[PDB]
C-alpha cells in the first residue's frame, strides 16, 4: 500500500477539506472518535483505506491530512468541531494575519515565515509512510492565503519530494460568492507559477456549484456548506479509486498518465450526475443511460464552458453504486450517435471506466438525496481554455491601468511577475488553441 | 429596460436593428466593451463565445450561433454534407463537390471527370473559395487541368464544383438568375423562413459556348452593377421579387413559385439547419443565441432547386429591411426580452 | 484583531461619544460598562473594539485627545461618560484656536508624546493589532492640525499597520471661522500621504439632509452626528458581529482602494431618520445609490465609480437584495468604471440597528469626490490670493510656502481624479 | 466497439472501451527571491522612515 497525504490550504481549502473528511468517515464507516468498528486489523494495516488514514495502537484512524490558515478562525472551527477528535494539534497550523487577499502577502511577505513550520510538519506525516505516493492540495484562486502560499508550498513540496505527484483541487473565482476584485490578479498569479509543479489540476469554478445548488437543490441562496458538501461528492468519486479496492486510477501516476498527455495542459473538466434534492420525497430514479447523457450536459460540469467547440484528449468514466459494464456500453453507443465528441487525432477515441458498486454516501442532514447510481466524468477537455480567457480578460482590463498593483508592489513583488505570469497563461492559451481548433 | 452593445460596424442590417431597438424607449446601447449587456450585436471574426453567460443575474442574448461557421464556409459545408449521414454523399439538391487543397479530394474530383469526359457528358466545372469576394476568384472551364492549375496558383483553400450548365432561363432576356432566401433561428432553434425572398438577376443573355465573358455567367448584384452595361433594362436593380416570379412561372410555365420551387427551398433550409442542430444549439446553455441566415439558391431547367452556398453574415434588400429588421426584433429579441398576422414562415420540425 | 479608537478635537470627541453610545447599545452594554444582553452573537467579536476587564466588565478601546478640557469634560458626565478608561483622557488647557498649526507645530507637538503612550499600552495588550481609526474634523485645530500629527506619529511607529479615519469636511453653510479652508487643505495633504482609507463625511451634505430631507428648519450639531454616529455603526457593522463573510480591515482596503492616494470615500445610509413603516428592499437600495443619501456634498452622476460596498442590516429577502443591486447598476451601468469588473460588492449582517429592522449602509469610492476637493481649494485660493488671515500661522512659525504646497498636492489629488474618470477600455 | 483491460473484484469492475484508433528550479535560487523581495520591502520601509524623519525636522524647525 502507498499513502497519500491531503493538504489544505487557505479558507476555501480548509473548509472544502473539512467537508472531504466528513464524507470519507462515513463511506468508511469510521465515527467521529477515530475508531473503526469494522477494521479488525487493530493498530495498524495496508488495507486501502489506510492511503489515507493511519492506525494508531488505541484503534483511532487518523487522516493523512494538514491544515493550513495564515488566521485561525477557520481552522479553529476544526478543532472544535464534530470531528475534533479525528486530528491531532500539530496537524493543524495557524497563523496571526492573513494576506488580505493579496498573493504577494501570502507568497512572500508571510509565505517565508511559515512555510519552513508547514514542510517540518508535513515532514512528520510522511515518516509515518513506507511509500508516500505524494500530495493532494485543495486551495482556492482568490485568496492571498490559497493562492499565494500554495503556490510556494508547492515550489518547495517539488524539491523536497521531487519524485512525488501532485494533485490540485483548485476553487476557480466567481463574483456571485466572492467579495474581492483583484481575484483575476492571484489566480492568473498562482498558475504562472504552480504550473510546472502540478501534475493534475481539477478546477471547480464557484459559479458552476453555484446554480447547480439552485437549480437542481432548489436553494434559493447557497451558502458556502451547501456548496462543500457537494464539491465533496465530487472529490470523493475523484478519490476513491485510491480508498477502495480497484484497478483504474490506483496510483497518483495513473491520473497523470490516463488524463494528461502534456504536462501543460493538466486541467480534466468534471462534469457529475445526479444532483437530486432531499426535498422531492419520492424521485424517479434515473438510468445508467440518462446518467451518463448527463455527462455532457454543461449545466453539469463544475466548469461552465462548451466542449462541443473543443476536442478530447481522454475521458474516464468513474460510477459508483449500482452500475455494471453492459449498461455502460449501451449508454455510450447512443451517445456517440447523438453527441459532438471529437478526439485530437493523435489520440483514441476511448473511455476509461470504473466502478464502484457501494452507491454514493450522503451526510445525514445534507442537501443530496441519497441516489441508486452516479457518476463523475473526467474529461480533458481543450474547452476549459474558456475559463483561462475569462479570467485572462479580467487581468487585462485592471493591468491596463495599474489598479490594485500597489498592494502587490508593497509587498516586495516586481510588476515584471504581473507580465512574466501573464505571458504564461497568453502561451497556455495559445497551446490549448494549436491543441482544439481547426 | 434592457441593455446591448454593437460590435459589428460594417453590418447593414442590425445597424437597423440598433436603431429600431434604441426607439423603442425600453433599451440602451453601451460602449463595445461593456460586458453588462443584455444583447451583443457581436462581431463577424472571434467573437468572443467563452466570455458569455457569466454575468450574474443578465440573461444574455448573441445574434450569432457559435459554430455556424462549417455551414457558412465553402470548404467546411462540402465536408458537412459528404460525411454526414443525416445528408451523405447521396445528396440531391448539392451539386456534386470535392474540396481541394492547393483531407484532399485531387485525384477522386478527377475520378469522376474521367469517367463523365468518356460519356460525353458536359463536364463543365467551377471553382471556388470564401476568401476571394467582389467576384473575385472564379473559374470556369472543361477539363481539370486549366482549371487545377489556378487552384495552386493561389494559397488558400478551393472547392470544385459542377457548374449547372442548364439553369432555368427568364424571357424576355434568356438570361440566368439565383435566389436568396433569409431565414432566422432564433434561441429555441425555432427555424423562421422570411415570406420575401429576391432573385439576383443576370442582366446578359446566357451563353454556354462563352465563358470568356465575366458577366453572363455570375450575376451577384455587384458584378452587374461594375460590369454589365444593362444592370436595371428589365427589373430595378437586378432584384426581382416573388410576387412578379410567381405571376411570371403561373403565366410562362403553368406553375407557382410555392409549388415548382419553394417547397424544395424549405425542405433543404430544414435538412441543413437540423444536420448541425445538436452541434450549435443552445437550448440548455448559459447564453442563448439566434442567427440571421441567407441562404442562396439555384433552378435549372427541370425547377429543381439546388443549394450552392450558406452565407452567415447577409445583407438584404433594400424595400425589405424594414420589415424583416422589424420582424427579427419580434421573434429573436423581444421573445426573450418582452416588452409592455406573422412574416416568417415556421419550418416545423 | 484589534481596533485601536482615537478622537481628538471638539467634532471628533463629540461624534466619537456617539458612535460608543450606538455601538455599545446595539452589543448590550451598560453606560457602567456591563454587558446585559440576549444574545451571545453581541459577545463573539466584541474584542475588536472592547477590552475585558477586571469584573467582567468591557472597556472600550479608545484613546481621547483635545487641547482644551471644555469638551472632554461634557463627555466624561455625559450619557455614557464612566464607560472609558479615566487613564485614557490625554488633554491639554491652552487649546488650538482652530489653528492647524497651533494642533501640528506648536500647542499639539507638546502634548502628543503623552498621546502616543496611551497607544502603546493599548498596543501593547492587543492579541494582533489590526488598525487605528479616527474621528475628528478638519476645519479646527486640534482634530486637523494635532489629529494629522498623530496619524503621521502612529505610521512612524506603526508603520505596517492600517489607519483609518472618519474625517468630517467643512462647509460655510455650518462653518465656525472663515480660515476652516486653509486647515482643511493643510490636513488632506496629509490624509492623502498618511491614511488607508478616509470617509469624507461634509457637513454641506448632513445639513442639506437634516433641513430638506428630514424638514428640519434648523439642525444642531446633535442631529448631525445622529447620521454620523449611524453610518460608523453600518461601516463597523460587519468587523462587530459575527458575519458570515470575513472582514479585515487590510483586506477590506486592497478590496476597496485601486490606487494609493484616492482613498477618500462617500459614506451613504438608508433610511434617513431623526418612522414605523416597514422599508421594502426596491426602498433600501433606491436611496443608497441617490445623492440625497449621501454624507459627502458631490453628485455621483458628476463622476465614476471605482469599487462600491453596499451592507444591509437585518432579515430581508436577500434573494430580493440581489435582485434589485444588480437592477441599480443596469440603471447606472454607465457610472461604474469598465475596468475594474465585478466592483460592487454587498455584505449583510443578520442584527438591525436600535429602532429600524431594516437599514442599508453605502461605501462608494466614486471620482466626483473631487468636488469636494474642488470647494476646498477655491475657498483656499479664495483667500490665499490675497494672503488673508495667514498672519494667524506665520505667527506659528509656518511659512507662505507650505501653503502653495498644499495646495498644489490637492489641485494634483483633484488632477488625478480627472484622469480616471474619463479613463476608458 | 472493442472493450478491453476488463479487471474486476468484490467491490466493482474496471475497463476501458475504444471505439475508433489513433488518426525545474532548486532550493537556493527560491531562498534568494523571497529574500529579493524582503530587501525590497525593507528599501520601500527605510524609505519610508526617511521621508517621515525629514518632516521630524521640519515639524521643529517651524
Ligand atoms: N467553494 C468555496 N470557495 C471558497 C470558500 N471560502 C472561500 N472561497 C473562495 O475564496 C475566496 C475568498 O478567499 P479565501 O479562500 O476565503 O481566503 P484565503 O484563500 O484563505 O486567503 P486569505 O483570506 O487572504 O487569507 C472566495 O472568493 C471564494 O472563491 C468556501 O468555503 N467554499
Ligand atoms: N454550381 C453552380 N452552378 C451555376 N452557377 C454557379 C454555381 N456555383 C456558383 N455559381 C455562380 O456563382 C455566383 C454565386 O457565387 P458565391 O455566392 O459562391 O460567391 P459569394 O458567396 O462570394 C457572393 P455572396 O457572399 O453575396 O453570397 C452566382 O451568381 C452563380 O451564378
Ligand atoms: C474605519 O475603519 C473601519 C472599521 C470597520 C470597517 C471598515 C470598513 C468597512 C467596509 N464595509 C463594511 C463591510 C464590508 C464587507 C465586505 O466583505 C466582507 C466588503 O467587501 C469586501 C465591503 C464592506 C464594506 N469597507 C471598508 N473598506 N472598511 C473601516
Ligand atoms: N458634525 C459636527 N461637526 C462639527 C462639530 N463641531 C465642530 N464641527 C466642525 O468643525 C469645525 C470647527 O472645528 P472644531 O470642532 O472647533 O475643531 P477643534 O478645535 O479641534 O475642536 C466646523 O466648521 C464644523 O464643520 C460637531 O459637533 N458636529
Ligand atoms: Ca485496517
Ligand atoms: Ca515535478
Ligand atoms: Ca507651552
Ligand atoms: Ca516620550
Ligand atoms: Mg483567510
Ligand atoms: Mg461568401
Ligand atoms: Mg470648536
Amino acid at each position: 500500500m502507498r499513502e497519500c497525504i491531503s493538504i489544505h490550504v487557505g479558507q476555501a481549502g480548509v473548509q472544502i477539506g473539512n467537508a472531504c473528511w466528513e464524507l470519507y468517515c462515513l463511506e468508511h464507516g469510521i465515527q467521529p472518535d477515530g475508531q473503526m468498528p469494522s477494521d479488525k486489523t487493530i493498530g495498524g494495516g495496508d488495507d486501502s483505506f489506510n492511503t489515507f488514514f493511519s492506525e494508531t495502537g488505541a484503534g483511532k484512524h487518523v487522516p493523512r491530512a494538514v491544515f493550513v490558515d495564515l488566521e485561525p478562525t477557520v481552522i479553529d472551527e476544526v478543532r472544535t468541531g464534530t470531528y475534533r477528535q479525528l486530528f491531532h494539534p500539530e496537524q493543524l497550523i495557524t497563523g496571526k494575519e492573513d494576506a488580505a487577499n493579496n498573493y504577494a502577502r501570502g507568497h512572500y511577505t508571510i509565505g517565508k515565515e511559515i512555510i519552513d513550520l508547514v514542510l517540518d510538519r508535513i515532514r512528520k506525516l510522511a515518516d509515518q509512510c513506507t511509500g508516500l505516493q505524494g500530495f493532494l492540495v485543495f486551495h482556492s484562486f482568490g485568496g492571498g492565503t490559497g493562492s499565494g502560499f500554495t503556490s510556494l508550498l508547492m515550489e518547495r513540496l517539488s524539491v523536497d519530494y521531487g519524485k512525488k505527484s501532485k494533485l490540485e483541487f483548485s476553487i476557480y473565482p466567481a463574483p456571485q460568492v466572492s467579495t474581492a476584485v483583484v481575484e483575476p490578479y492571484n489566480s492568473i498569479l498562482t498558475t504562472h507559477t504552480t504550473l510546472e509543479h502540478s501534475d493534475c489540476a481539477f478546477m471547480v469554478d464557484n459559479e458552476a456549484i453555484y446554480d447547480i445548488c439552485r437549480r437542481n437543490l432548489d436553494i434559493e441562496r447557497p451558502t458556502y456548506t451547501n456548496l462543500n458538501r457537494l464539491i465533496s461528492q465530487i472529490v470523493s468519486s475523484i478519490t476513491a479509486s485510491l480508498r477502495f479496492d480497484g484497478a483504474l486510477n490506483v496510483d497518483l501516476t495513473e491520473f497523470q498518465t490516463n488524463l494528461v498527455p502534456y504536462p501543460r495542459i493538466h486541467f480534466p473538466l468534471a462534469t457529475y450526475a445526479p444532483v437530486i434534492s432531499a426535498e422531492k420525497a419520492y424521485h424517479e430514479q434515473l438510468s445508467v443511460a440518462e446518467i451518463t447523457n448527463a455527462c455532457f450536459e454543461p449545466a453539469n460540469q463544475m466548469v461552465k464552458c462548451d466542449p462541443r467547440h473543443g476536442k478530447y484528449m481522454a475521458c474516464c468514466l468513474l460510477y459508483r453504486g449500482d452500475v455494471v459494464p453492459k449498461d455502460v456500453n449501451a449508454a455510450i453507443a447512443t451517445i456517440k450517435t447523438k453527441r459532438s465528441i471529437q478526439f485530437v487525432d493523435w489520440c483514441p477515441t476511448g473511455f476509461k471506466v470504473g466502478i464502484n458498486y457501494q452507491p454514493p454516501t450522503v451526510v445525514p442532514g445534507g442537501d443530496l438525496a441519497k441516489v441508486q447510481r452516479a457518476v463523475c466524468m473526467l474529461s480533458n477537455t481543450t474547452a476549459i481554455a474558456e475559463a483561462w480567457a475569462r479570467l485572462d480578460h479580467k487581468f487585462d482590463l485592471m493591468y491596463a491601468k495599474r489598479a490594485f498593483v500597489h498592494w502587490y508592489v508593497g509587498e516586495g513583488m516586481e510588476e515584471g511577475e504581473f507580465s512574466e505570469a501573464r505571458e504564461d497563461m497568453a502561451a497556455l492559451e495559445k497551446d490549448y488553441e494549436e491543441v482544439g481548433v481547426d | 429596460m434592457y441593455t446591448f452593445v454593437v460590435r459589428d460596424e460594417n453590418s447593414s442590417v442590425y445597424a437597423e436593428v440598433s436603431r429600431l431597438l434604441l426607439a423603442t424607449g425600453q433599451w440602451k446601447r453601451l460602449r463595445k466593451d461593456n460586458p453588462r449587456f443584455n444583447l451583443m450585436l457581436g462581431e463577424r471574426n472571434r467573437l468572443p463565445f467563452g466570455r458569455l453567460g457569466h454575468e450574474p443575474g443578465l440573461v444574455q442574448l448573441v445574434n450569432y450561433y457559435r459554430g455556424a461557421d462549417k455551414l457558412c464556409r465553402k470548404a467546411s459545408l462540402v465536408k458537412l454534407i459528404k460525411t454526414s449521414p443525416e445528408l451523405s454523399e447521396s445528396c440531391t439538391w448539392f451539386p456534386e463537390s470535392y474540396v481541394i487543397y492547393p483531407t484532399d479530394e485531387r485525384e477522386v474530383f478527377l475520378a469522376a471527370y474521367n469517367r463523365r469526359r468518356e460519356g460525353r457528358e458536359g463536364n463543365v466545372w467551377i471553382a471556388k473559395s470564401s476568401a476571394g469576394a467582389k467576384g473575385e476568384g472564379i473559374l470556369i472551364s472543361s477539363e481539370a487541368s486549366e482549371l487545377l492549375d489556378f487552384i495552386d496558383e493561389q494559397g488558400q483553400v478551393h472547392v470544385i464544383q459542377k457548374y449547372l450548365e442548364k439553369p432555368l432561363l427568364l424571357e424576355p432576356g434568356h438570361r440566368k438568375f439565383d435566389i436568396r432566401s433569409w431565414v432566422l433561428v432564433d434561441h429555441l432553434y425555432n427555424i423562421y423562413l422570411y415570406r420575401e425572398g429576391v432573385l439576383r438577376t443576370s442582366s446578359e443573355p446566357y451563353n454556354s459556348a462563352n465563358f470568356q465573358d465575366k458577366t453572363c455567367h455570375l450575376t451577384n448584384h455587384c458584378i452587374q452593377k461594375e460590369y454589365s452595361k444593362n444592370y436595371g433594362r428589365y427589373e430595378e436593380g437586378n432584384e426581382m421579387f416573388f410576387e412578379e416570379f410567381n405571376q411570371y412561372l403561373m403565366d410562362a410555365l403553368n406553375t407557382t413559385l410555392e409549388n415548382s420551387i419553394l417547397l424544395q427551398i424549405k425542405h433543404i433550409i430544414r435538412s441543413c439547419l437540423m444536420c448541425i442542430e445538436p452541434a450549435i444549439s443552445t437550448k440548455h446553455l448559459h447564453y442563448q443565441s439566434f442567427q440571421l441566415f441567407g441562404f442562396d439558391f439555384m433552378v435549372d431547367e427541370e425547377l429543381k432547386v439546388w443549394l450552392i452556398e450558406v452565407n452567415g453574415a447577409p445583407a438584404c434588400a433594400q424595400k425589405l429591411y424594414a420589415e424583416l429588421c422589424q420582424g427579427i426584433v419580434d421573434v429573436a429579441i423581444s421573445s426573450v426580452f418582452p416588452l409592455a398576422t406573422s412574416i416568417f414562415i415556421k419550418l416545423h420540425h | 484583531r484589534e481596533i485601536v479608537h482615537i478622537q481628538a478635537g471638539q467634532c471628533g470627541n463629540q461624534i466619537g461619544a456617539k458612535f460608543w453610545e450606538v455601538i455599545s447599545d446595539e452589543h448590550g452594554i451598560d453606560p457602567t460598562g456591563s454587558y446585559h444582553g440576549d444574545s451571545d452573537l453581541q459577545l463573539e467579536r466584541i474584542n475588536v473594539y472592547y477590552n475585558e476587564a477586571a469584573g467582567n466588565k468591557y472597556v472600550p478601546r479608545a484613546i481621547l485627545v483635545d487641547l482644551e478640557p471644555g469638551t472632554m469634560d461634557s463627555v466624561r458626565s455625559g450619557p455614557f461618560g464612566q464607560i472609558f478608561r479615566p487613564d485614557n483622557f490625554v488633554f491639554g488647557q491652552s487649546g488650538a484656536g482652530n489653528n492647524w498649526a497651533k494642533g501640528h507645530y506648536t500647542e499639539g507637538a507638546e502634548l502628543v508624546d503623552s498621546v502616543l503612550d496611551v497607544v502603546r499600552k493599548e498596543s501593547e495588550s492587543c492579541d494582533c493589532l489590526q488598525g487605528f481609526q479616527l474621528t475628528h474634523s478638519l476645519g479646527g485645530g486640534t482634530g486637523s492640525g494635532m489629529g494629522t500629527l498623530l496619524i503621521s506619529k502612529i505610521r512612524e511607529e506603526y508603520p505596517d499597520r492600517i489607519m483609518n479615519t472618519f474625517s468630517v469636511v467643512p462647509s460655510p453653510k455650518v462653518s465656525d471661522t472663515v480660515v476652516e479652508p486653509y486647515n482643511a487643505t493643510l490636513s488632506v495633504h496629509q490624509l492623502v500621504e498618511n491614511t488607508d482609507e478616509t470617509y469624507c463625511i461634509d457637513n454641506e451634505a448632513l445639513y442639506d439632509i437634516c433641513f430638506r430631507t428630514l424638514k428640519l428648519t434648523t439642525p444642531t450639531y446633535g442631529d448631525l452626528n445622529h447620521l454620523v454616529s449611524a453610518t460608523m455603526s453600518g461601516v463597523t457593522t460587519c468587523l462587530r458581529f459575527p458575519g458570515q463573510l470575513n472582514a479585515d480591515l487590510r483586506k477590506l482596503a486592497v478590496n476597496m482602494v485601486p490606487f494609493p492616494r484616492l482613498h477618500f470615500f462617500m459614506p451613504g445610509f438608508a433610511p434617513l431618520t431623526s418612522q414605523y413603516r416597514a422599508l421594502t428592499v426596491p426602498e433600501l437600495t433606491q436611496q443608497m445609490f441617490d445623492a440625497k443619501n449621501m454624507m459627502a456634498a458631490c453628485d455621483p452622476r458628476h463622476g465614476r465609480y471605482l469599487t462600491v460596498a453596499a451592507v444591509f442590516r437585518g432579515r430581508m429577502s436577500m434573494k430580493e437584495v440581489d435582485e434589485q443591486m444588480l437592477n441599480v447598476q443596469n440603471k447606472n451601468s454607465s457610472y461604474f468604471v469598465e475596468w475594474i469588473p465585478n466592483n460592487v460588492k454587498t455584505a449583510v449582517c443578520d442584527i438591525p440597528p436600535r429602532g429600524l429592522k431594516m437599514s442599508a449602509t453605502f461605501i462608494g469610492n466614486s471620482t466626483a469626490i473631487q468636488e469636494l476637493f474642488k470647494r476646498i481649494s477655491e475657498q483656499f485660493t479664495a483667500m490665499f490670493r490675497r494672503k488673508a488671515f495667514l498672519h494667524w500661522y506665520t505667527g506659528e512659525g509656518m511659512d507662505e510656502m507650505e501653503f502653495t504646497e498644499a495646495e498644489s498636492n490637492m489641485n494634483d489629488l483633484v488632477s488625478e481624479y480627472q484622469q480616471y474618470q474619463d479613463a476608458t477600455a | 466497439m472493442e472493450v478491453i483491460e476488463l479487471n474486476k473484484c468484490t467491490s466493482g469492475q474496471s475497463f476501458e472501451v475504444i471505439l475508433k484508433p489513433p488518426s525545474d528550479p532548486s532550493l537556493e535560487e527560491i531562498q534568494k527571491k523571497l529574500e529579493a523581495a524582503e530587501e525590497r520591502r525593507k528599501y520601500q520601509e527605510a524609505e519610508l522612515l526617511k521621508h517621515l524623519a525629514e518632516k521630524r525636522e521640519h515639524e521643529r524647525e517651524v
